[PDB]
């Protein structure tokens, strides 16, 4: 609280429909206008649609040619965005937002929508450990290399979240039609491998989690 | 009253 | 179609100092009802945008008094006094007097003392090799400024293709950046050479840092 939570977006082929939902909680839903906005990297924020208290009046970004429909189930506290005849320029992160007097005072965490004909592919997770007769100092940097997955996104955690302080997450990059990203963690060298270090990589689009234990 | 001022 | 133009694109500021961001609109944002629907949002690394100032000068709940918005008509300014590291990220202006549009964003960067990267190199894992792939990775951790260059050498010879360079956003903890550089080869090329080197040029040192390994020692 306050809180808006978008549904899983994910991969959709061109021409097909997909519907996002957004669960609202902690305020009289029929007492606030609601909106969708989307963000493309390299493009910035774009207002997509909004809806008044009871759904009787809506606004849409004109260039969506009535292909998007915003609606709200007051009974269930849910905001919808139906996206018909889906196109490639609709690939983006979509945020649910609450609208008061022209501004957006609550935002959801966002959900990504990828419009592609390509297949869903789960990640390969590879250990990154010191090798080759390196020496180690007082600390040791370990990592996981996450390769060959589609669409975005994945989340990487270390030791199920209990290692967090010294973690770096490197943004994914698209090559060969597949994404690659990595993550690093640093721990005192005297505590590894004596105290195990495992990266957990979740890829909701493929419903897959890979938990890779780092070995020397 | 309006919440989307460009409409109203 | 009202255009919101923000300057500068990126603003470097020392801690404790003041940052000033300009947002201009292509038409007056004074609504016929008299209100000016010009708002400011902050998007921090890996988060959603959040409201900072609404209707030109009104601080949203939880926003420190040191965020101040001003302006009128077509010209607006966000001022952040006594900047703190956790202020970093992208500030967006937004207008909703007319068909709603957003500014392109201004990235606030925190200045700190230059710092050299800590460089780690990793050979391909045996798991990946079993797959016929061979990626070599270099992590360059906690460096400043963000500008850095990585060059890969195979047996001393520069290879330009097959490299992926990925930067984190600025960390509010130490005002540093990190980046990962992945050279992806096939197992076939990997097994034909011996020396794998990544060289980091950062100017934080006159001479580039080098990290290397030999395939036969792995």
């Amino acid at each position: 609280e306050v809180k808006l939570v978008e549904s899983e977006g994910g991969l959709v082929q061109p021409g097909s429909s997909m519907k996002l939902s957004c669960t609202a909680s902690g305020f009289t839903f029929s007492d606030y206008y609601m909106a969708w906005v989307r963000q493309v990297p390299e493009k910035g924020l774009e207002w997509v649609a909004n809806i008044n208290y009871d759904g009787s009046s809506t606004y849409y970004l004109d260039s969506l040619k009535g292909r998007f429909i915003i609606s709200r189930d007051i009974a269930k506290n849910i905001l919808y965005l139906q996206m018909s005849s889906l196109r490639c320029e609709d690939t983006a992160t979509y945020y649910c937002a609450r609208l008061t007097n022209g501004y957006l005072d609550v935002w959801g965490a966002g959900t990504t929508v990828t419009v592609s004909s390509a297949k869903t592919t789960p990640p390969s997770v590879y250990p990154l450990a010191p090798g080759c007769g390196d020496t180690t100092g007082s600390s040791v940097t370990l990592g996981c290399l996450v390769k060959g997955y589609f669409p975005e996104s994945v989340t990487v955690t270390w030791n199920s979240g209990s290692l967090s302080s010294s973690v770096h997450t490197f943004p994914a990059l698209l090559e060969s039609g597949l994404y690659t990203m990595s993550s690093s963690v640093t721990v005192p060298s005297s505590t590894w491998p004596s105290q195990t270090v495992t990266c957990s990589v979740a890829h909701p689009a493929s419903s897959t989690t890979v938990d890779k234990k780092l070995e020397p | 009253e309006p919440q989307a001022p460009w409409m109203e | 179609d009202v255009v919101m133009t923000q300057t500068p694109l990126s603003l470097p500021v020392s801690l404790g100092d003041q940052a000033s961001i300009s947002c201009r609109s292509s038409q007056s944002l004074v609504h016929s009802n008299g209100n000016t629907y010009l708002h400011w949002y902050l998007q921090k690394p890996g988060q959603s945008p959040n409201l900072l100032i609404y209707k030109v000068s009104n601080r949203f709940s939880g926003v420190p008094d040191r965020f101040s918005g001003s302006g009128s008509g077509t010209d607006f300014t966000l001022k952040i006094s006594r900047v703190e590291a956790e202020d970093l990220g992208v500030y967006f202006c937004s207008q909703s007097t007319h068909v709603p549009t957003f500014g392109g964003g201004t990235k606030l960067e925190i200045k700190r003392a230059d710092a050299a990267p800590t460089v780690s190199i990793f050979p391909p894992s045996s798991e990946q090799l079993t797959s016929g792939g061979a990626s070599v990775v270099c992590f360059l951790n906690n460096f400043y400024p963000k500008d850095i260059n990585v060059k890969w050498k195979i047996d001393g010879s520069e290879r330009q293709n097959g490299v992926l360079n990925s930067w984190t956003d600025q960390d509010s903890k130490d005002s540093t950046y990190s980046m990962s550089s992945t050279l992806t080869l096939t197992k076939d090329e990997y097994e034909r050479h011996n020396s794998y080197t990544c060289e980091a040029t950062h100017k934080t040192s006159t001479s580039p840092i080098v990290k290397s390994f030999n395939r036969n020692e792995c």
